[PDB]
């Protein structure tokens, strides 16, 4: 059963084992059951923590239903893979990734008064060879000020930094003037769409190149895992993979009554159904009731 | 037995989702009572 | 590994072709009796000042040192046969059939 | 990937065409141990690349590290290039 905060996260979700939890709840409200009152409680810390642990119950089955585009040629299987993660994060309640990491910067550094503190409280979320490349620019601009640069914007010393911080961002490859003119808007919507269509060709070149960099790491992890495995004899592999299957059944068979472990062994029995159903008719595949 | 379904077969099997749920069922009631009993 | 296995068959074809060019017998050079010097001056046990039980120990070290010099003369043939084939397998073609695996 | 390595075990030279005793007795005895071990290495490599039932449990060593990267606190689809371009929107605006 659900606690109604799960079933509100599973309404716009699309995966299987959540939508059969929604369809079983939507059939119960139809049969004369009353809907629970949604609690207007658990102030800002518990409210943003339940969002962390309810969106991860939408992301986690959703990531497993997204086929990686490994060993593929072209940019369209990466634009498929990234768009499946865009539409997955939207079903889990996330916003656009540009909107969601810019929210992460202003959350970490609401009280950062110096530019060296905003470069060290948003350190985990910026590429480290870009964060370091903004420290040679911060140390160069610190020479002509000889005082700490403040996070003001109206300060002239911040404009001396942002004259050379923008100089890195174009050299990194990202058009900072098309980013900044997108999030500022424009007056007329005709020239607001000339910057919208140049932000979204950066952004589509942005979300692809790190969806592709996520694939090329899985391609290089699977090729180093396989080439470590092709060097073994076949008898070593058969007993190494039989102990790992035994110790991980045993970890789920010791934990009894837990929800995850009794759902784990229903997956082992459903894997064995797939092998048993293919073994009965292998030119057609598994048998679906249809 | 045989010939199960489609919506039973569409679920990804060994995803976590129930470790995340088991943590969220043991973290949230154990931290809802922490915020209502907190003085420095 | 594919090139080392292809270097070995180039060698085993070179060992065969420089053996068939001399038309020598097969088991001749693997038999250490053919490398044994039987015209050796064969030491007398009566000029060695041996005591009673010390003669069969004398006969064994003459038999050892003449068998161990016959094997060590066999190892010197194949150490010279190797370089005649290791320097003639390198000047070859290596047109070998490939292993029948399913396509 | 296991097909690309199978394809270079397909181009291996046939060593069983030299199993005759007229290749045995012509050859240096140490270069016949090396040849009979180079043939035993092919059967090691060929029987472990056709172990296709081992590839399902190999792909389960790639899944949990990948799925924990997608279980991010920011976004599933976030990466460095989006987060860099959203840093210049954050930095180069007035705080």
């Amino acid at each position: 059963a659900v606690s109604k905060k799960e079933v509100l996260y599973f309404l716009s979700s699309k995966d299987a084992e959540s939508s059969t939890a929604v369809k079983s709840y939507l059939k119960s409200l139809y049969a004369g059951a009353q809907v629970e009152a949604t609690e207007t409680d658990a102030s800002e810390l518990i409210a943003q923590l339940e969002k962390k642990y309810l969106s991860a119950q939408v992301v986690e089955p959703g990531v497993h239903n997204i086929a990686l585009p490994l060993g593929e040629s072209g940019s369209a299987p990466v634009k498929r893979y990234a768009a499946e993660l865009f539409n997955l994060g939207a079903q889990a309640g996330f916003e656009c990734p540009f909107i969601e990491v810019s929210k992460k910067f202003g959350q970490e550094t609401a009280t950062s008064e110096t530019v060296k503190d905003v470069l060290n409280k948003t350190k985990s979320y910026v590429s480290a060879d870009y964060n370091a490349a903004l420290n040679e620019v911060l140390s160069s601009v610190e020479a002509e000020i000889n005082g700490p640069v403040l996070f003001d914007g109206k300060t002239e010393g911040f404009k001396k930094f942002a004259a050379k911080a923008k100089a890195v961002a174009v050299s990194r490859g990202l058009p900072a003037d098309t980013i900044l003119a997108y999030c500022a808007g424009s007056a007329n919507e005709d020239a607001a769409d000339k910057v919208s269509k140049e932000f979204f060709t950066w952004f589509e070149s942005a979300y692809t190149a790190d969806a592709a960099a996520e694939v090329k790491a899985i391609e290089a992890e699977a090729a180093s895992i396989l080439d470590r495995h092709l060097a073994k004899p076949v008898a070593q592999i058969r007993k190494e993979q039989a102990s790992a299957y035994a110790s991980l059944l045993k970890r789920a068979e010791t934990a009894k009554g837990a929800k995850w472990a009794e759902k784990y062994l229903e997956d082992v029995k459903a894997v064995q159904w797939f092998d048993a159903s293919v073994a009965e008719a292998p030119a057609s595949g598994p048998k679906v009731a249809a | 037995a045989d010939a199960k379904a489609l919506d039973e077969l569409r679920k990804p099997k060994f995803s976590s989702k129930y470790l995340i749920q088991h943590v969220s069922q043991k973290l949230i009631p154990a931290v809802k009572e922490w915020e209502k009993s907190y003085q420095p | 590994k594919k090139q080392a296995t292809e270097n070995l068959m180039k060698l085993l074809q070179a060992y065969k072709d420089i053996g068939d060019a001399k038309s020598e017998p097969l088991l001749k050079n693997h038999n250490p009796r053919t490398f044994e010097d039987r015209d050796y001056p064969v030491p007398d046990f009566r000029t060695q000042n041996l005591k009673a039980g010390d003669v069969p120990k004398f006969f064994d070290t003459v038999i050892s040192t003449r068998a161990s010099a016959a094997i060590a003369s066999k190892d010197k043939f194949w150490a010279g046969r190797k370089t005649e084939a290791e320097a003639a397998s390198a000047k070859a073609s290596a047109a070998f059939p490939r292993v029948a695996v399913p396509e | 990937l296991s097909n690309e390595r199978y394809q270079l075990l397909s181009q291996w030279p046939d060593f069983t065409t030299m199993y005759g005793k007229d290749f045995y007795y012509r050859a240096h005895p140490e270069d016949l141990k090396k040849f009979y071990d180079a043939a035993d290495e092919y059967y090691k490599l060929y029987e472990t690349v056709t172990e296709f039932d081992s590839l399902s449990a190999l792909a389960s060593q790639v899944v949990p590290n990948y799925a924990a990267r997608r279980r991010s606190t920011v976004h599933p689809a976030i990466g460095s290039t989006v987060a860099d371009g959203a840093f210049t929107n954050f930095l180069l605006s007035k705080q």
